[PDB]
């Protein structure tokens, strides 16, 4: 029916309203003060007042570290950005990881605008361009004007353009016959399709009908549009859009970051600024979650140091499974969790403890429950027998390869001599260590 | 204007000083370091000053001790029209520019050129707009009538600018500032009239206003060079600018200087963590400061005896004794309870949250039993905890709550030390599994 | 349509450093290192010239010194297939002979099928009857430059973002 | 009003007409036997006969080699091509260092040109061309506040001011000899045809329609290998936006050289182009790599090589790029013995208290004899530099207290506040946490 | 008029006799017999053009005169022979592959020779009519073309029309126009009409009017090498990335393609192979991936001849962890004949330092000459070859024509050589900056 990956089960925190876990709610199985403490930072986030604010999730392998971050990003909904990153994104070979950095610490600030555009729409009825004087004079264009009627339900207007946004109608390869849409904001026209008041079943062009749009030529409507920061920052970078020379040539040439200077994203904040001081935009910041942060060099870290004192920073999320490794980009410092102290004097480490057998053995039954599974009562023991003696992770992935093999003998349970065929079929990272061991010719 | 939410350096107003250069023990967010705002209103002064350029001063001390504050208050005191460039240490290793083309590009941003320029506008409320055309519209006649609060007119247009009237529609009613040089025709808006809106404006209409205009020289090393436009300080494209223009750019501000039609304006370029950048870049930093256009560089870092990037050996602060020997070391002291307290009650008075005395003692005896910044952390924490309780006032136990739940520093790496066994350590060797 | 982000500049840098006047050398250094000094010019590099006409086989010798003076662009558009003799040192490629055969050779041709599998790929998957997914989010024009003061300002930036060819 | 950085205080080597140094002239104290040296070099240099010489100064820190050329570029006055350099700005993200190291050679060969400019301005009173389609040439009137003076024009300068939108009562500006066209604006008899309009109009000019003056053009050989040498093509004349593509620095091959000297000899033998060779001055030569230092080797060879200087603070230094290779001043033994080596000494108390009142008066600082004492023990006893830099702080501190002299309290109140490398060690030394 | 006093400017070829027996002293350099016997069996090597694909290496110290050696070799060369000079810090690009810059340096240094019968008529055009039909498909046209000793008129087709209508021509302009293949150019304008349109203009220039006869026979011989052939074919328009270095990594079929063509215009009877010399500065820091590529490369039939320069002992080599003689690889250096440059004595020593002297237009007296001699064998010889320009400069500072022992004695004392600037170095080490950084910047203890 559906299609689960690793994940799915989780559907939030879980919590009460006073802020206290349940034990068992969400999909989550223990995790109480992880749980709550994820809960606060939910409060800070939505509380929409601080900036530069940076958690650590720190624990274990098979802890709950991701499951967390997908938790808290269910939790906020889709309307507050979340950005998910790993520690290896950021080593671009276009530009610098610095700038890569800052893209995407300014591609968690979300902006909701309510704008309004002037539409010109309806079915073209004429299309005469008027010619010039001297078209062969070097300077000036070939036609002066192009006369354009339009006519819609209960209205007809007749439009007389510029050459310029003649260019972008001719573009679109429009006739007689076929309504249009011109967006005055940007002069950038859309070919509706064919009208339906004229014949339908004499075409080859695989052409698509629409009836004649209704109200007048002329509208003002409103648009609620959802845009963030870094995509107001590439659009005024690599400028596309307008009927220019250089926005033709924008939409040619090959894309390619680039290092976005400091000043434009001090006229992108101004101008942001001014939207929201007139009351028409408003500023939803987010959350960039970074897994395997001690993936990251040493210059990063000492980018993040400035970047978090940034006035418009989001709320990082980072999580890391290392005890005391030097952080790489360095021989001689050894800090924990792979993160310098200079930037974990900045942090508030939440610790992920691990979990017990029974623990296990529910997460076992959520993950049956939820990939359309029924299994035994002693297959179930012995799947939490596996979690508790090699891996969750490897009693959380022979769910699947035991139901297969309950499948190929027409059977629905699972049974115990299921578990044990998928044990002489599949291995663990502990036997094949052993096989490794004592091997012939490096096995 | 200038949108912020909240900042970690936002209380910071300036620097807390007298006419004597004395700082006071609290004034505009700045307590404590008196001898460090006492230098740093030495440096604030000597810029302010501007007779002296390519002075190198550097900020030491130990970490979450008021270094980059000391920068941000410099950086507020010095207010505007005068370039403030803040980069880090990281910031100079690009794939397009080289590091000694990205220091030049930060040092060439702090300079200022100040051009005072004078240009008449027509700004005021239009009261009708009539047009009359031909059949073909060969000629266009129009008569606008404008009004002011004070006084109107009647003015007769030709056709140019009938085509840009009916471009960028002005109907009545509406207020336009003119351009009569270039045609540049914005709306501001609306005026009072119902039956967006802004005020109709008064005096006179026709207003010789004198712009002051400030510029860095970098922004006119590219537009001066031809490789490039003017969209490179935009995209950040200009690629490795060549030193002929910033020669013909340099003599050419020498003459406007000797003629009056600019005046310059050093400013201060900040670095913080100085001690990442090469010995490349430091080679290019001892050289750079003996030149007439260079600002005052600040460094700020907080190593000590450090190896240094590109070598083998270590060196006092990250950097080699040249550079050391060109700079004046400013020192940063720790804080003791009172000046953590205080500042602490500065956070709490900047993020709007109301504290217990007993809560703010508790706050400041773990801010200097741990760290200042983790109490700056759990100060914020906190209320939304209190605000889960439903009351305004945080007291104590919604400090401990948020001191249990979230670790500091020596907790973390006491319990990573208890369970060695389950991370993964420099060897990459994991245990997963509970039993056995 | 004009963008929000306004880049002031003062009228002093465009007229002491762009536009020529009396007081400055912007047009005499122009002609100096584009006209005299140049390597293409005939009147003083005939040999140059004639060792390049005989290399690529053009038959104007002043075409290089053409070439190195006009944008790139420009050279895009007006680039004409003028012929070229065949005593020269300019070649046939085995890519270009595959080339030039199949321009208007139809379907059912070895050499046309077999250098147009990238249109066979295109009708295969039926490319012509599938929707967009993906717009962008913000679409901006070009930053406006204002000078206030200056019509030549106005009438050279109408020029370039509106340039006619 | 003025701005000192480090320098300015010195004007030359201050030498007699003999080649001998005297004690305090031209900015200079000490050093008597480098001074002569290096006017030796500029002699040479003035001589203008020998490519590829090469000479490296080599002292302690703040010796005065930065100063020494300087002191060298100063004498040797503007017209003659000087090139700062610093050797870590060879390396470049677009082309090889080897690249730039050639770059910066023939940066620093000039050329003096002779020029001259002719200009036209005025308003246009009568437009009038005539063909035989294609015109044949336009007689142009231009009129300012001394007269008229009619003008017979060829028809590119024509198409030129069609493209500029010409009309009878624009102000323009001609150029005779490059043919350059600019529209300065509408002339203010004809500002009452409309009551608004969104033309500007400008005057008459008062001088006279036709105006001559002759020039002097001073380019580099780079300037002239760049102009030959554009891969995306050659630029208009006014272009504010970018090129679409951007252009990279490229690989200027040899092929290119001697195409521009022969054009160069040619304009030399006729008599039009002067040629005054240069100094490239190189400081922090240890920083270079080896390949650098191979490329030195056989680029000091060539025919058209400037006079090479180069600078270097170090004693038995490693060479970058190697691991056995102990050398030097960071130089490797093949360049050693093609350079010329300056010595540089240090300085005693007398010398550094003359240096700083010299520091001070250059400033408009006015110090006490007793704080000048000071300024010299703390000099001898730190570092000259940080006496140097404590002397702007000193005039802060007596500006603070409406003095317009320095006292001792001043300097002992400057030197609590800012603190030197060896104050900051040994506070660095006995901390617990990084500081 | 470009070429200043270098570095050995003085050297004119190799000093042999017809049966390859080096002179004593003559054409400039001095000494060296050995190695200039097998420098001038070298030069008969390319000079024969029946070999390729030979390395030679010449080593020595420093300051002994492989370079000197490299550079009357190809003094003696000649012209229309190629001859490339790199450096082993010119292959290491950024854009640009390392065996490709050995590629390109190959294929600098051999050539094809191609000549033509050029038949030119350059004078000033008085008139030009056409005549066009009523089709319009053809135009005749009739031009006058004048020189200032006589003047003729000649009869156009089609294609001269619509080539003249292309940088067009107004009854006064200078054009040169080809009779055998019909080039045309424009030469500018003819200085009897400078004083007629009184403002000079852009895109022409004025040249003296042609005198003489108007049809001019000419022939001119072509030297390309094949790296031009490759830039030209591997783009539309090849000579801007010929002139710009914008080549990046040329394909190898159409290196085939050249080959096989040069070979085949050999055969027929248009071109002939003209082989040079590619010679190295300072080969023993290259990699060892392009001593691969330099001793594959060296058995293909359109390979050049190399000669390399090494100054180096038993070092390392560059890539790699051990050491080799010359600092070169043992796969290397069987392919390839061995050429050992002896240090000299004071005579030679003497010699070279009076032809320096004599070269650089310095007149020296005997015992100032003898002092440099003995400075020269203490130290190396490039010190006395700067000192004698130095000593000249305080020579007219002392304003004596001549350079004696008290000018060669001051400039012994202004400027140092190595082994003096390492003694003080040594004996004043706490002032100088050292391997870790530690410095004794102040002057009291
Ligand atoms: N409290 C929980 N409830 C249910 N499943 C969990 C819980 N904690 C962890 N898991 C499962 O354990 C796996 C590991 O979690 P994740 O955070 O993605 O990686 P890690 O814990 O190694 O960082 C996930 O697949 C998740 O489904
Ligand atoms: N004098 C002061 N007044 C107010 N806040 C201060 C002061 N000194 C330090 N702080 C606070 O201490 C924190 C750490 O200081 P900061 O300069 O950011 O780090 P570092 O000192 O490591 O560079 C900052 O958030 C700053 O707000
Ligand atoms: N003879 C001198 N007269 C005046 N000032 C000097 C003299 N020698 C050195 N100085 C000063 O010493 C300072 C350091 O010298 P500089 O050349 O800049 O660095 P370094 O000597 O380390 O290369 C300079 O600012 C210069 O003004
Ligand atoms: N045999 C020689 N005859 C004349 N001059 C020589 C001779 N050998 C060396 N020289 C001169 O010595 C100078 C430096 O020697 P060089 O040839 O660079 O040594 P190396 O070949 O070891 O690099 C050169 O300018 C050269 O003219």
């Amino acid at each position: 029916v559906t299609r689960t990956a690793a994940h799915t089960h989780i559907k939030g925190l879980g919590l009460d309203e006073s802020g206290v876990a349940k034990r068992v709610e969400g999909g989550f199985v223990g995790q109480i003060e992880a749980r709550e403490a994820c809960g606060v930072i939910v409060d800070l986030i939505k509380a929409k007042k601080m900036s530069g604010r940076a958690i650590l999730l720190a624990g274990g392998p098979s802890t709950g570290k991701t499951a967390l971050a997908l938790a808290i990003s269910q939790e906020l909904g889709p309307k507050v950005p979340f950005c998910p990153l790993v520690g290896s994104e950021l080593y671009s070979v276009e530009v610098k990881k610095t700038e890569t950095l800052m893209e995407n610490f300014r591609r968690a600030i979300g902006l909701r605008i309510k704008e309004t555009k002037e539409v010109y729409e309806g079915e073209v009825t004429e299309l005469t361009p008027e010619d010039a004087e001297n078209p062969l004079g070097g300077y000036g264009k070939t036609i002066s004007h192009v006369i354009v009627g339009l006519k819609s339900a209960k209205g007809t207007k007749t439009l007389r353009l510029d050459p310029t946004i003649y260019e972008s109608i001719q573009r679109e390869k429009v006739s007689i016959g076929d309504v249009i849409y011109i967006e005055a904001n940007t002069g950038a026209v859309k070919r509706v399709g064919r009208s339906d008041a004229y014949a339908t079943e004499f075409d080859l062009e695989t052409e698509e009908y629409v009836p004649l749009p209704k109200g007048e030529v002329h509208k003002k409507k409103e648009i609620v549009q959802d845009v963030t920061l870094h995509d107001l920052d590439v659009a005024n970078a690599r400028p596309q859009g307008g009927q220019d020379v250089i926005s033709m040539m924008g939409q040619l040439l090959k894309p390619k970051k680039t290092e976005i200077t400091e000043k434009l994203r001090q006229e992108v904040n101004k101008v942001v600024a001014k939207y929201i001081d007139q009351g028409v935009a408003e500023l939803i910041p987010g959350v960039l979650f970074i897994d395997e942060v001690n993936m990251l060099d040493i210059e990063i870290f000492t980018y993040l140091n400035k970047a978090l004192e940034s006035n418009i920073a989001p709320v990082v999320v980072l999580a890391s499974n290392r005890g005391m490794t030097t952080v790489r980009g360095t021989e001689d410092v050894i800090s924990p969790h792979g993160v310098p102290p200079d930037l974990i004097d900045r942090l508030l480490i939440v610790r992920t403890l691990p979990y017990d057998k029974d623990e296990i053995r529910t997460i076992i039954e959520r993950r049956a429950t939820v990939e359309r599974l029924q299994v035994e009562s002693s297959a179930l023991d012995l799947l939490a027998t596996m979690g508790t003696e090699t891996s969750l992770r490897y009693a959380l992935q022979l769910l699947a390869p035991c139901g297969i093999l309950a499948q190929t003998s027409n059977r629905k349970e699972i049974v115990v001599n299921d578990v044990n065929e998928a044990k002489l079929l599949f291995l663990d990272a502990k036997r094949s260590t052993k096989i490794l061991e004592t091997s012939a010719n490096y096995l | 204007k200038s949108l912020s939410l909240i900042a970690a350096h936002s209380h910071i107003t300036g620097l807390g000083l007298d006419e004597n250069l004395q700082p006071r023990p609290t004034s505009e967010g700045m307590v404590g370091q008196l001898q460090a705002r006492r230098a740093a209103g030495v440096i604030l002064k000597m810029v302010q000053n501007g007779t002296i350029a390519g002075r190198a001063v550097l900020v030491a001390g130990p970490p979450s001790t008021g270094k980059t504050a000391l920068a941000m208050g410099v950086s507020q005191s010095l207010g505007k029209d005068v370039p403030f460039t803040a980069i880090a240490g990281s910031e100079i290793f690009s794939l397009e520019l080289s590091k000694t083309e990205a220091l030049t590009q930060a040092f060439r941003k702090s300079i200022g050129i100040k051009i005072k320029e004078e240009t008449e506008l027509i700004e005021g409320e239009v009261v009708e707009i009539q047009i009359d055309r031909s059949i073909t519209g060969g000629h266009k006649q129009g008569k606008l009538t404008i009004k002011t609060t004070d006084m109107e007119t009647i003015y007769e247009l030709g056709n140019k600018m009938i085509d840009g009237l009916t471009k960028e529609k002005v109907l009545a009613g509406d207020v336009i500032s003119i351009d009569k040089a270039s045609g540049k025709i914005t709306k501001l808006g609306r005026s009072f009239a119902r039956s967006r809106f802004v005020q109709c404006p008064e005096g006179e209409l026709q207003k010789r206003k004198t712009v002051v205009h400030t510029v860095s020289l970098h922004e006119i090393d590219v537009i001066n060079s031809r490789t490039q436009g003017f969209l490179a300080l935009f995209t950040g494209d200009t690629g490795e600018i060549r030193s002929e223009v910033r020669d013909q750019i340099n003599t050419k501000v020498a003459e406007w200087k000797e003629e009056g039609k600019a005046e310059i304006v050093p400013g201060v370029l900040f670095i913080d963590e100085v001690h990442m950048l090469d010995i490349e870049c430091f080679s290019f930093i001892n050289r750079a400061l003996e030149d007439e256009f260079a600002p005052i560089v600040m460094m700020a870092t907080n190593r000590g005896v450090s190896k240094t990037r590109g070598t083998n050996y270590k060196s006092p602060h990250g950097l080699p004794l040249d550079l050391l020997d060109r700079s004046i070391i400013i020192t940063t002291k720790s804080y003791n309870e009172q000046e953590i307290k205080t500042i602490l009650s500065i956070r709490a008075q900047e993020e709007e949250v109301e504290l217990s005395s007993d809560a703010l003692d508790l706050l400041t005896k773990t801010g200097v039993e741990t760290s200042l910044r983790y109490s700056s952390n759990l100060i914020s924490v906190a209320q939304q905890i209190a605000m889960k309780r439903k009351n305004n006032t945080v007291e104590v136990e919604d400090v401990k709550r948020a001191y249990l739940l979230f670790l500091d520093s020596a907790r973390s790496v006491k319990y990573v030390q208890e369970n060695e066994s389950q991370y993964i350590d420099d060897q990459g060797n994991v245990q997963i599994s509970i039993a056995k | 349509s004009r963008n929000p982000i306004k880049y002031s500049l003062p009228r002093l840098i465009y007229e002491d450093l762009i536009l020529p006047n009396y007081n400055n050398d912007v047009d005499i250094a122009n002609k100096l290192k584009n006209v005299k000094f140049n390597i293409f010019n005939p009147s003083t590099n005939y040999e140059l010239c004639l060792f390049l006409s005989k290399l690529t086989g053009e038959p104007s010798l002043n075409e290089f010194f053409r070439v190195s003076t006009t944008p790139l662009l420009k050279r895009v558009i007006e680039r004409t297939n003028g012929p070229k003799n065949t005593d020269s040192l300019s070649f046939k490629t085995i890519t270009q002979e595959l080339l030039e055969v199949t321009r208007n050779a139809p379907s059912e041709g070895v050499m046309a099928s077999l250098l147009n599998v990238e249109k066979h790929a295109y009708e295969r998957e039926y490319l012509n009857c599938i929707q967009r997914g993906y717009h962008p989010n913000v679409s901006a024009p070009p930053v406006t430059i204002e000078v206030l003061g200056s019509s030549h300002v106005t009438n050279s930036i109408n020029n370039e973002l509106f340039d006619p060819l």
